[PDB]
């Protein structure tokens, strides 16, 4: 297989390569790892001849394409792109890939196996797991990059008053059980209820990665499901046992009810009987699935006809993780554009936080488009507008989009999670 | 304790000789600290040689342009088939040793490294042109590595502070000659010395370190010119100097070996080409033109100074077609911050820094338009007009239509 | 054949021959030769200066009263003039071509009578011994009265026509007066200097004529250092009319010596050598005491011979040859009357020295011709690297009496020079020599001489210059001369300029930028359209124009042609926001012709 003479392997946007550091192949996006062997020996030969000046590799720069190096606990891990993003973006996607890892093998774990014994083979452990890493590398280009781009979930639009009596129902079913620490509620990927325990806050990784779980399996609606997972922010060393159900056939809900205890099985099934059952005697399944079979939402859609002049739009609070964005329209249907609003949004994200420059205003006028990224204390936005506007009316459609998100807030936006 | 940009290395290498065992050490044409040991001058090309080796798996060999690393910077440039050259640089650091590389910018240090190999060629000309007179392939090397070696210790000595880089050593910038009209004219006059010796095939002249009259040299060859002119002839009345200094422009068709010939009347420098192929020139030209040029250029020279003496926010005009900067010339971020706005249609970009600060940039007929503002808190409508009285105060006329 | 450079016409004036029976005499005031026939009853034969075909008035009633020495007639041909005795002269009436006369007018003076002159149309002027008397004649009682008159003693008087000028002796001492004589009008003017003791003179030396409009007396001195000849020249320049001597003639010679005036030069002749010489005031010369000194511009030379068809060749430098001050000659026994004119192609070899020929050519009827092929000349088949200071100084000699002439022209309140040259002439000569290596240092020369004396540039030197800078490929010599605004400020110098923008980019950006400092943003658009910027063109058109004058077929043209959605989907959205603020909808007007764009639109972005 001689991978320098395929131009349909070379041509590809990303390439992802997971190794150890005695040249063993564990993990390639594309193609098999067996025909990809010399490739791995340079790799290493690069790396520990650069580690033994007392020194580590960090990036590569070339003409069309640049690479990302990382290595923690004898893993490495690079990343190859040919797109907008800076190296620290790609940092942050090996760190995912890595968090998914250890998210399947727990740290302590890896750490034993490989100091009793190296040159071990890792494949065998990481087997029938090919689908969490294929989907978490697929959020590339009809949008939840953002998502990953701004470390924020979406929240599922609903009044407040069906939301209090969602959580009601769960606080009130679900308060003898022991060792009981989170319950979510998700729905078309987004969030709609979560109930933790005091003293212990859920991070956004941990909580992306729970999403991932969801979306990826398939078999959820079959039965009633049992499976461990571990969150690495909240214990790097140790399994939360999981009982995975949907609520009902009419309303298509998932419910995850996280413990540490193994044997809660039946106890979880019952307090998810008695939920359901409340639940439907008190009409909250209606609301949810009338928003559910919409297209997209209503009044959102109504005050962004109101502008004629907006396109696309980005908002997300500082104080918490969560994020609300638009549906596409017409001028931005396609790929070929969707990949250059993109790269506006990474090149804007990059330039208002780099650490050693910090920005704090951006206005631009350009051929195509007219873009403004402001960063407040208590706010961020970035907003795209068509070209041929005039300054003196952007600063009259921005405010009047702010104050009226200041009085929805409390439909999209989460504020304080509760607690049992 | 802080440490800025430091120069480490700084080496020129070839691939393809030494390709027979036990004569790995041909390759090195020149590497700058001498008193290195040759084993650790070879595993730096090895390095290098590695390196493009591995970006030639996805993409063509010759698009390899840096490497980052903890420590270190390293910038890659090949000017001719088969030919690198390489500088390597140190990161600034922070003391817990924090380091800072996040702060380099690659673009002025790949100017700087260019800008190295087109004064090389100004007076030597191609790598592959040194030693075109002996016939065995292995001897000729030898002449390029005395070139080298001489060039190069005298070139990297007096280069410029790394720590102070910005705009004007990106873009090869000279600054503006205000003058009035009719001594303008009496300086272009000058250019007849053509007719009477037909000899001469061009002349410049340079007003202290700024440009009076260029000709018809390009833009590039002008500031090789200025460049030797400042940093071999004012810094270190009559001729300056036996066959005189040989140079390579290209005027017509292709680069050609032509004799530059320096005069200097108090403050005007007058440079004057001659052709290469036939002999130097003989003493009775230098007398002749010594007293048919001494009494004019001195008065002229005379008037001009007697014309000069008697006539918060920033800005920064930069003409591109012809290499010419306006300005009356802040803390390193808003610098940088210049740096990476600077480059094709127009355009308009405001920016606000952290520590309160307004950068301006417009673009237009291939020119670039920098104003900045400081120590001023002011919204974004007023900066729009603040803006537009300082284009009106310096600009004559009004390019932007409003 | 020689060369000879002063000439006597082609054409000659022939009359009767002198003889026993016939006499000569000559008014200058009208040119009339006066012959007398006495195998007659004394008939006449009058001829003139310029009628092709003179009817010679023969007027035969003379025929009593002695002697005749003087003829006249009036300016008008209305009344004739005799003079029949030393003390009397007479008037006849002229009605027609016949006399009818029955009494004729008569006159008594108290001394013998000199001369009379006819001082305007209708009244004469007697000079005789007491003095000076005017008298005025009509023929409705054929009586004639004084007006008015003073008392001088008088040996001999000379006469000009143009300045009604009269120059007049004393019989107390040699002094020289001069006096006016108009229209009832006789003014006493200072007499002229020639030194404390009183120095004599006699007739053959003092002349009095015209140069440079200016009126002149002539004196021939021989100095007492040396024995060579001079002439002193008097002008009446001064306050009023009161003379001034400002400059001596030198000769160098010994011999007889006569004075005429050839085209404002001043000849002298000469008989034992054979040679002819020429000064003239204009041209400089040694200076002290506020006297110029002048000598011979070339060397001496001849007459040409001239041969005549009665070829049988005739005489020069006789004994009974006659010189008036003007350009007059008078023979008396062949009966000739020739005019003397010059020839300046001879001269453009002689006098070598081009500045100096330049000064000759510039104050002279037809010297423009002859200069502009000199320079021609120059600047074509004999360039040398060492001849640019002598076109410097040829041009400053013209941009002079150019600027001069512009100023005094601009002046107003609500004669130009004898040779000018404009840029206009200059241009036809600089468009032989185009595309040349030596062609822009003569440009730019020029273009300095125009600027030191405050003459702005026009299109076609402009145009030339800009070619050859393009052509030459110097750019920064263009920037320059643009930034300064030495060249005019025309659509048709920016639209030249643009069609030369394939060569390189700069050509384009200074064209871009004249066209902005002169406000033609039509062309402007239009480039950036041809160039494929259509939303910066849309940008400028609507900041030119207003928003309701935009149009929009040819932008939306231009935007399906540039075959990009996303621009198209911008100009309809521009244009459909123009519809909703103006009309409050957002549909195209039916008038607008848009129907195609329409479903074009629906066909890429659909609902």
């Amino acid at each position: 297989y001689d991978y320098q003479h395929d131009s349909l392997w070379q041509g590809q946007k990303k390439h992802i390569f997971i190794l150890s550091e005695a040249g063993k192949p564990i993990f390639s996006l594309h193609g098999n790892e067996d025909k990809l062997a010399t490739l791995f020996g340079v790799i290493q030969a690069l790396v520990s001849f650069v580690q033994m000046g007392q020194d580590a590799i960090t990036s590569i720069h070339a003409g069309g394409i640049k690479f990302a190096f990382m290595q923690r606990s004898s893993l490495i891990l690079v990343a190859a792109s040919r797109s907008n993003m800076s190296v620290q973006q790609l940092q942050l996607q090996l760190g995912d890939v890595y968090n998914q890892i250890l998210s399947i093998l727990t740290y302590s774990h890896m750490t034993k196996i490989f100091e009793r014994r190296k040159n071990f083979d890792l494949r065998r452990l990481l087997s029938g797991s090919e689908r969490l890493f294929y989907n978490l590398l697929a959020n590339d280009s009809s949008n939840n990059i953002f998502t990953f781009l701004t470390n924020s979930i979406r929240v599922f639009p609903l009044p407040t008053t069906i939301r209090s009596q969602i959580t009601s129902a769960i606080q009130s079913n679900c308060s003898k059980i022991k060792n009981l620490v989170f319950a979510v509620l998700i729905a078309n990927n987004k969030l709609i209820a979560l109930v933790r325990m005091k003293k212990y806050s859920i991070h956004p990784a941990d909580l992306r990665l729970i999403f991932n779980l969801v979306e990826c399996s398939e078999s959820f609606k079959s039965s009633e499901n049992w499976s461990p997972i571990c969150l690495p922010k909240f214990d790097m060393n140790g399994y939360l046992h999981a009982h995975v159900s949907y609520l009902a056939d009419d309303c298509q809900a998932c419910l995850l009810l996280l413990s540490v205890d193994r044997d809660a099985f039946f106890t979880l099934a019952e307090a998810k009987a008695k939920i359901t059952e409340k639940l439907r005697k008190s009409h909250c399944l209606e609301a949810i699935n009338e928003e559910l079979q919409q297209p997209f939402n209503a009044k959102l859609y109504q005050q962004v006809v109101g502008i004629p002049e907006l396109r696309h739009f980005l908002y997300k609070p500082k104080s918490t993780a969560q994020l609300l964005c638009p549906m596409l329209r017409h001028p931005y249907k396609s790929l070929t554009e969707l990949e250059r609003l993109e790269a506006i949004y990474c090149d804007l994200l990059h330039r208002i936080h780099n650490s050693s420059r910090p920005l704090k205003l951006i206005y631009e006028m350009k051929e195509r488009e007219v873009v403004l990224a402001w960063a407040t204390g208590t706010y961020e936005l970035y907003a795209i507008f068509e070209p041929v506007v005039d300054k003196a009316t952007v600063i009259k459609y921005v405010d009047k989009l702010i104050k009226w998100i200041e009085k929805e807030y409390d439909v999209y936006f989460i504020r304080n999670h509760a607690t049992f | 304790q802080r440490v800025e940009i430091t120069l480490r290395s700084f080496y020129i290498f070839n691939s393809t000789f030494g390709q027979v065992e036990g004569e790995e050490h041909k390759k090195v044409l020149f590497y700058h600290p001498n008193d290195i040991e040759l084993n650790t001058k070879i595993k730096d090309v090895g390095l290098s040689e590695a390196i493009i080796r591995f970006t030639g798996t996805f993409t063509s060999e010759d698009d390899c342009q840096a490497l980052h690393t903890q420590k270190t910077t390293q910038l890659f440039y090949q000017p001719e088939p088969g030919y690198w050259l390489v500088l390597v640089l140190n990161v600034p650091k922070e003391v817990v040793a924090d380091y800072r590389g996040a702060e380099i910018s690659d673009r002025i240090y790949r100017a700087i490294l260019r800008q190295c190999y087109q004064m090389f060629r100004f007076q030597n000309g191609c790598f592959s042109s040194c030693g075109s007179e002996e016939p065995n392939p292995d001897k000729r090397r030898e002449l390029l590595c005395q070139k080298l070696l001489q060039f190069y210790d005298q070139h990297l000595t007096n280069l410029r502070d790394p720590a102070q880089c910005d705009i004007i050593d990106m873009l090869h910038s000279i600054q503006y000659l205000p003058l009035d009209k009719t001594l303008f004219l009496r300086a272009q006059n000058f250019g007849t010395l053509c007719e009477t010796f037909p000899d001469i095939k061009e002349s410049i002249m340079l007003y202290q370190e700024q440009v009076l009259c260029g000709g018809k040299l390009s833009p590039e060859d002008l500031h090789c010119v200025h460049s030797y002119v400042v940093q071999h002839v004012l810094k270190v009345g009559g001729f300056v100097r036996d066959h005189p200094m040989k140079v390579y422009v290209t005027l017509d068709k292709e680069a050609k070996p032509y004799y530059l010939l320096i005069y200097r009347a108090l403050h005007i420098t007058l440079c004057l080409f001659l052709n290469a192929d036939q002999v130097a020139p003989k003493q009775d030209l230098y007398d002749d033109l010594h007293a048919y040029m001494a009494p004019q250029l001195t008065s002229l020279a005379r008037d001009i100074s007697s014309e000069l003496t008697k006539e918060a926010p920033k800005y920064l005009f930069i003409n591109e077609q012809s290499l010419q900067h306006h300005t009356n010339f802040l803390p390193r971020n808003v610098l940088s911050i210049i740096a990476d706005l600077a480059n094709a249609p127009a355009e308009e970009v405001q920016v606000k820094t952290t520590n309160d600060y307004w950068i301006v940039k417009r673009r237009c007929n291939y020119r670039q338009y920098y104003v900045i503002l400081c120590n001023s808190k002011a919204t974004l409508l007023d900066v729009t007009q603040e803006a537009r009285r300082i284009f009106e105060q310096e600009l004559t006329d009004d390019v932007f239509f409003d | 054949n020689g060369i000879h450079y002063i000439e006597l016409t082609p054409n000659p004036i022939r009359f009767d021959a002198v003889s026993q029976l016939t006499n000569v005499f000559f008014d200058d005031s009208n040119k009339q030769i006066f012959a007398v026939r006495s195998g007659g009853a004394t008939g006449v034969v009058v001829k003139g200066p310029g009628s092709p075909d003179d009817v010679v008035i023969s007027f035969c009633m003379s025929d009593r009263g002695g002697a005749i020495r003087s003829i006249k007639f009036s300016p008008d041909n209305q009344i004739l003039a005799v003079q029949r005795k030393e003390n009397s002269v007479e008037f006849i009436c002229f009605q027609g071509d016949q006399p009818l006369l029955q009494d004729i007018i008569t006159h008594q003076v108290k001394t013998l009578i000199h001369g009379f002159v006819w001082v305007h149309n209708r009244e004469v002027a007697l000079i005789s011994n007491t003095g000076v008397e005017v008298y005025t004649v009509v023929p409705e009682k054929r009586q004639v009265r004084s007006v008015k008159s003073l008392s001088i003693g008088i040996k001999w008087f000379a006469w000009c026509c143009d300045a009604n000028v009269a120059l007049l002796c004393t019989s107390e001492g040699n002094s020289l007066i001069p006096v006016l004589v108009k229209q009832k009008v006789i003014t006493k003017l200072p007499k002229v200097d020639l030194g404390n003791p009183s120095r004599d003179v006699q007739e053959s030396k003092v002349t009095l004529g015209q140069v440079y409009g200016v009126l002149a007396v002539l004196i021939l001195q021989s100095n007492s250092t040396t024995g060579l000849m001079e002439v002193e020249v008097h002008l009446l320049n001064g306050p009023g009319l009161a003379p001034r001597k400002c400059h001596v003639l030198r000769l160098s010679l010994l011999g007889r010596f006569a004075i005429n005036t050839v085209d404002n030069l001043i000849v002298v002749h000469h008989q034992a050598s054979g040679t002819s010489l020429l000064f003239d005031i204009s041209l400089p010369g040694e200076v002290i005491n506020e006297i110029t000194y002048h000598t011979p511009i070339t060397p001496g030379r001849s007459i040409k011979p001239f041969g005549l068809k009665l070829i049988l060749q005739c005489e020069l430098y006789s004994t009974h040859w006659v010189l008036f001050q003007p350009n007059i000659v008078i023979d008396a026994k062949l009966g000739c009357m020739w005019f003397l004119n010059l020839c300046i192609e001879p001269l453009c070899q002689l006098i070598s020295d081009r500045i100096r020929l330049t000064e000759f050519l510039l104050q002279r009827s037809n010297g423009k011709q002859m200069l502009l092929k000199v320079i021609g000349q120059l600047v074509d088949d004999q360039y040398k690297g060492t001849l640019l200071p002598v076109l410097e100084t040829i041009f400053s000699r013209i941009n002079k009496i150019y600027a001069s002439w512009v100023q005094l022209e601009l002046q107003n309140q609500t004669t130009p020079p004898i040779v000018l040259i404009e840029q206009l002439d200059m241009v036809q000569i600089f468009q032989r020599i185009a595309r040349r290596p030596y062609t822009e240092s003569i440009l730019m020369l020029y273009l300095q001489s125009l600027n030191k004396f405050n003459i702005a540039a026009q299109e076609e030197l402009s145009k030339m210059i800009i070619s050859e800078l393009i052509s030459n490929r110097s750019f920064d010599t263009l920037r320059r001369l643009v930034s300064y605004s030495m060249l005019l400020e025309s659509k048709s110098v920016a639209c030249f300029l643009l069609s030369h923008s394939n060569v390189d980019t700069a050509i384009s950006q200074v064209a871009i930028d004249m066209l902005g400092r002169i406000e033609a943003h039509e062309i402007i658009i239009e480039v950036m359209l041809g160039q494929g910027k259509v939303i910066d063109a849309l940008r400028l058109a609507k900041n030119s124009m207003g928003l309701e004058k935009v149009p929009a077929r040819k932008f939306l043209e231009a935007a399906h042609k540039t075959k990009d959605d996303l621009i198209f989907h911008s100009v309809y959205r521009f244009f459909q926001m123009r519809n909703l603020k103006l009309y409050e909808t957002l549909s195209f007007p039916k008038a607008e012709q848009c129907t195609e764009f329409i479903q074009h639109y629906n066909n890429t972005f659909p609902a």
